């Protein structure tokens, strides 16, 4: 409420004055305008903070606010004399001063629209779900074993390898060069996907892709650091909606290019790289904040962390988040290989993986809109809902496991959409029940450490199940083992629910 | 239906110190004003001190000015009486009263019981 | 040096008319604005009206709207506040203070150069002399300490009356109370001295009052009954 | 229009004491409020302007602060010249000038018992038609007392008329003189004529009476 909220209530009072008639009672409106104008004259602007005071570039700011308050005087002088038609004159004078004097030293006036446009456009990667048909076609000719047991476990290890140090370098660099490195990493991933002939090329591609997969939390913290806490709720809601709309638009564009447009995979990846270049340009046109999470006190945070470790609900939902997130990430990693294994058809028109991705994103958004409306306390439906939904997920993984019929790929897609709708109903519930306990720095720390535990568990299960130096199990037996693993998890939470 | 429960007092050393207390139950203190009385044998019902509000000060008598100290704890409904430099000319039974006016005019309805204070 | 001065404030009738004057010696009335500040007797300060000689911005308070008028002349270097149809609430003290224009430091400086302040009053009662009554000391009971002794002047108009004891001799213990407004429209006032008990009936105390508008000088003697 | 409240309306402090005079605003008025000092009878003087600055001419023992819509005056050392009434003057526009309420600071002094002195009506008041009985309170502190006229042991509201005085310069004490203005019904009404006044220095209400 230093300077920007005064301008916000000034714009709100302008909206009160403009579109409303009966200017005999806009005297209160004009005097609130005058109070917000006089309160925002010496309120230490951030652009003026880098400049020294008593400077000739500072006298323009004070002179502009002086002539603005003088125009408020000239408006209220005629507003008190019974003339009700001078409110439009006050609005035109405020428009001229907005064009001339105030906004030159203020910030950008379309930051919400620009952040929503970046969240809509940087998530458009129209060759996302078509990486696995591109790796198993006549263009590159990689087998199922080379993409199953040699490429994607290196993704599983690399997401552990770049989780902690990239985030530790991210929290210090104020989140804009991290997004620049993310855009360069998307450029590197799609160039190694294009210019790649061996297994090591796609291995390095997944190594660069792990950073882009890990920069989500970085982008959310960038939203938190750019936007004031009195503004963060609505802006974060529109930014999350813009990211979800961008992902859905990306999958719909992939279906319209592959199925409807009949675009070949090379031209598809070329247009994907074009949209990545637009994303790199939009990352170049960003605005860097000044504050960060843990680099712009600590004993109080450690005390409030130690005063919540004895909570059984926090540890219970944290361990369930770790196990369910590890299992979900393994299923999402291997489900495209499962889809190309069940239906090994070479026709690109019959490949409907992007349609399953779009339906999964849509049903996840529907179940996430209906997850914040779950105002159920922890006294009655804590463990039973967990056991039932994980039993449903175990049944869906079992249905995906023994699917061997060629024409049952639609049933396989519907089972995956039901699996995504069962998982994405759980994320806002756990996020609400855990995030509303401590401070926001402690919230980010606890969710980051829980993500690190989930990554450890995913790395261990990847080392056990799908490693060539350990057991070396075939992929159908691997999905059967995942089904047995979810069944054991369902039995454990069913015995613990009582 | 309220009452004024007090404590403190007793045979203290001449020239020493003492902490009086006067709690009240049934109605809060922070919107009222409490006083302090003194009844020596031979005279009756002298004045000691008064506490007006939370943001105001205390007001003393002629012979106890600058010697006593009136604290006030409205969160516990117990107004203390810090007391120093006990002379043997104050050997009396200290009282405690409550005012029944927000304008502190001095409407004294409920009284205390007494506290035996003897110096040497 | 610059200053302000007020004139034109005396006694009027309810429903009559009265004009004020605020001669601004020194500074001009076009570089700074002029104002009017009311103070009721016993109450606090309050605002009435103003005028700006630059453009004309005569805006009034809620209690004086549609009843008073204001005028400022830039040649005579003064300000006028013409009033008509006055009521009993207007019995107060009127001030006239400087307050500058926007922008700059002279706006943020508040009412800094005030005036002497004029006194207006609204009453229907005519000017009459006070009826001086003595007050007996009544030393028949509760004697030994001190004994009070006073006078009681009432039913007089206007305000200023001076009560002197022994023509200014006895001054230790004189408590001349302020003139309280009687509900019948006149004024009343009490004065009292502190006479020692050893010289109650011995020394003779006189009670000298002086009413300046209505020419009377009543000197009464007080005695126990 | 807008209001400007001012809470500590009756302060008392000795020479060399720190006082705080708060002033809460109604709307979100910016850093533009003033502080005055009016002696009884004289003109107000500007003391603080723009809620933090000191006016050119007054000594440096005055200051101010700003906490949102809560403005507070502070005094470091209380001069005996500084015993007056302090006003809270907010200024935002020419025609929105509303004041405060006024805080009358007093000299801190010990509580004394009021010398309750009653006066019978004189022999000249009964020949005029207006009987006036008065009760004198003298040499007490502070001002807040409450005299109650008892006719047939009951309250008589509407017929009393109080008049407190200013502050004495010798011992900083006060005086009060209630005046029960009545008609010639002093005879045919009840023969009891007593005023019951209460005070913090008085345990029992000292009631002085006269008859016949
Ligand atoms: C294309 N496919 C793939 C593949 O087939 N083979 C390899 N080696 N690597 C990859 N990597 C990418 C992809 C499968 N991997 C992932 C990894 C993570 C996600 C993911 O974060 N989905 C989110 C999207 C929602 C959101 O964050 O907004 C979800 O909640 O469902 C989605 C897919």
């Amino acid at each position: 409420a230093d300077l920007e909220d005064n301008w916000e209530t000034l714009n709100d009072n302008l909206k009160v004055i403009e579109k409303a008639d009966n200017a005999a009672q806009v005297k209160d409106a004009l005097t609130k305008m005058r109070a917000a104008a006089l309160d925002a004259q010496k309120a230490t602007p951030p652009k003026l903070e880098d400049k020294s005071p008593d400077s000739p570039e500072m006298k323009d700011f004070r002179h502009g606010f002086d002539i603005l308050v003088g125009q408020i005087d000239d408006a209220l002088k005629l507003a008190n004399e019974g003339k009700v038609k001078e409110a439009q004159a006050a609005a035109e004078q405020l428009k001229t001063t907005r064009n001339a004097y105030i906004q030159k030293y203020l910030s950008w006036r379309h930051l919400v629209c620009y952040l929503c446009f970046y969240g809509f456009m940087a998530q458009i990667r129209p060759g996302e779900s078509f990486i696995t048909p591109y790796l198993l076609g006549p263009d590159k000719n990689f087998t199922r074993e080379q993409v199953t047991n040699e490429i994607t476990p290196v993704l599983s290890y690399s997401y552990l390898a770049v989780l902690v140090p990239v985030f530790l370098l991210t929290d210090y660099l104020r989140y804009t060069p991290v997004l620049l490195l993310q855009g360069l990493s998307f450029v590197s991933v799609w160039l190694l996907l294009l210019l790649g002939h061996s297994v090591a090329h796609m291995q390095l591609m997944e190594l660069f892709y792990s950073v882009t997969m890990a920069a989500r939390i970085a982008y959310s913290s960038y939203i938190f650091s750019l936007v004031r806490p009195a503004r963060y709720q609505r802006v974060a809601g529109y930014s999350r909606a813009a990211v979800l709309l961008g992902v859905f638009t990306s999958s719909v564009l992939g279906q319209l290019l592959v199925t409807v447009g009949r675009v070949s995979f090379s031209t598809l990846n070329y247009i994907s790289l074009a949209f990545l270049t637009f994303s790199v340009v939009l990352a170049l046109f960003l605005k860097r904040p000044k504050r960060s999470l843990f680099f712009n006190v600590l004993a109080r945070m450690l005390r409030e962390l130690g005063d919540s470790l004895r909570r059984p609900q926090l540890r219970l939902w944290s361990l369930w988040w770790v196990f369910n997130s590890a299992g979900y990430y393994l299923v999402v990693y291997y489900v495209h290989i499962l889809w190309n294994e069940v239906d090994p058809t070479t026709n690109s028109a019959r490949v409907y993986n992007g349609a399953a991705d779009a339906a999964s994103t849509l049903l996840g958004a529907i179940t996430s809109f209906a997850a914040g409306f779950v105002k159920i306390r922890w006294a009655r439906w804590s463990k039973l809902l967990i056991a039932g939904v994980t039993a449903t997920q175990a049944g869906l993984v079992f249905l995906l496991a023994h699917t061997r019929h060629p024409s049952s790929i639609w049933l396989c897609y519907a089972a995956f959409v039901l699996f995504r709708g069962s998982y994405q109903f759980l994320v806002p519930i756990a996020t609400f029940q855990i995030a509303s306990s401590l401070s926001k720095e402690l919230c980010a720390l606890v969710f980051g450490v829980n993500t690190f535990f989930a990554t450890i568990v995913k790395t261990i299960i990847t080392f056990i199940v799908s490693d060539v130096r350990g057991l070396g199990l075939p992929v159908r037996k691997q999905f059967q083992l995942y089904s047995v693993y979810f069944l054991i998890l369902s039995i454990i939470y069913f015995l613990g629910a009582m | 239906q309220v009452q004024l429960q007090e404590s403190g007092g007793g045979l203290v050393q001449p020239g020493g110190s003492l902490r009086l207390s006067c709690a009240a139950s049934g109605r809060t203190i922070s919107r009222y004003a409490m006083s302090w009385f003194r009844q020596a044998p031979g005279k009756e019902r002298e004045f000691v001190a008064v506490a007006r509000r939370s943001g105001d000060g205390a007001f003393y008598a002629d012979s106890v000015q600058g010697r006593f100290t009136v604290s006030r704890d409205d969160a516990k409904n117990t107004v203390y009486l810090q007391m120093n430099s006990l002379k043997p000319e104050d050997t009396a039974v200290y009282y405690c009263a409550i005012d029944s006016d927000t304008f502190y005019s001095g409407s004294y309805d409920y009284w205390g019981q007494g506290t035996q204070v003897t110096v040497s | 040096e610059v200053q302000l001065v007020e004139s034109g404030g005396g006694l009027v009738q309810p429903g009559g008319s009265l004009r004020l004057s605020c001669a601004a010696s020194g500074f001009n009335v076009v570089d700074f604005s002029l104002h009017w500040v009311r103070q009721a007797p016993g109450k606090g300060l309050e605002w009435v009206a103003y005028i700006s000689s630059s453009s004309g911005s005569t805006s009034y308070a809620d209690s004086v709207k549609g009843r008073f008028t204001i005028s400022a002349d830039t040649s005579k270097n003064t300000a006028y506040l013409q009033m008509n149809s006055l009521r009993a609430e207007d019995t107060a003290v009127y001030y006239c203070a400087r307050w500058g224009y926007w922008p700059g430091e002279p706006w943020w400086k508040a009412f800094d150069y005030w005036g002497q302040g004029t006194l207006v009053t609204v009453s229907s009662a005519s000017t009459k002399g006070p009826s001086v009554f003595p007050l007996a000391p009544s030393s028949k009971s509760t004697s030994g300490g001190t004994a009070a002794l006073g006078c009681l002047v009432k039913d007089y108009f206007p305000e200023p009356v001076t009560v002197s004891w022994n023509s200014g001799a006895l001054t230790s213990g004189v408590h001349t109370f302020p003139a309280v407004l009687q509900s019948s429209g006149l004024y009343s006032l009490s004065s009292v001295v502190t006479v020692p008990s050893s010289s109650l009936g011995t020394q003779t105390y006189i009670c000298n009052v002086n009413h300046k508008p209505s020419n009377t000088k009543v000197d009464k003697k007080v005695e126990p009954k | 229009d807008i209001q400007m409240t001012q809470s500590p309306s009756s302060l008392s402090a000795s020479v060399g004491d720190r006082v705080t005079i708060t002033c809460r605003a109604s709307q979100s008025v910016s850093s533009a409020v003033a502080w005055y000092q009016q002696k009884p009878g004289k003109a107000p003087k500007l003391l603080i302007y723009s809620a933090s600055s000191l006016y050119s001419g007054v000594p440096s023992r005055f200051s101010g602060s700003r906490s949102g819509t809560d403005f507070t005056l502070t005094i470091s050392s209380l001069q005996p010249e500084d015993f007056a009434t302090y006003y809270c003057q907010q200024y935002l526009y020419y025609s929105l000038v509303t004041f405060g309420q006024g805080t009358k600071v007093e000299i801190k002094r010990t509580v004394a018992a009021p010398s309750v002195f009653i006066f019978p009506p004189s022999d000249s008041q009964l020949k005029s038609g207006t009987a006036s009985v008065v009760c004198l309170l003298n040499n007490f502190y502070p001002r807040e007392a409450k005299v109650q006229w008892k006719v047939d042991n009951a309250l008589q509201s509407g017929n009393s008329q109080e008049s407190v005085t200013e502050q004495d310069s010798k011992d900083s004490t006060y005086s009060l003189s209630s005046t029960l203005t009545l008609s010639k019904a002093d005879y045919e009404k009840h023969k009891v004529y007593a005023c019951e006044v209460t005070h913090q220095g008085l345990s029992s209400p000292v009631t002085k009476s006269f008859n016949r």
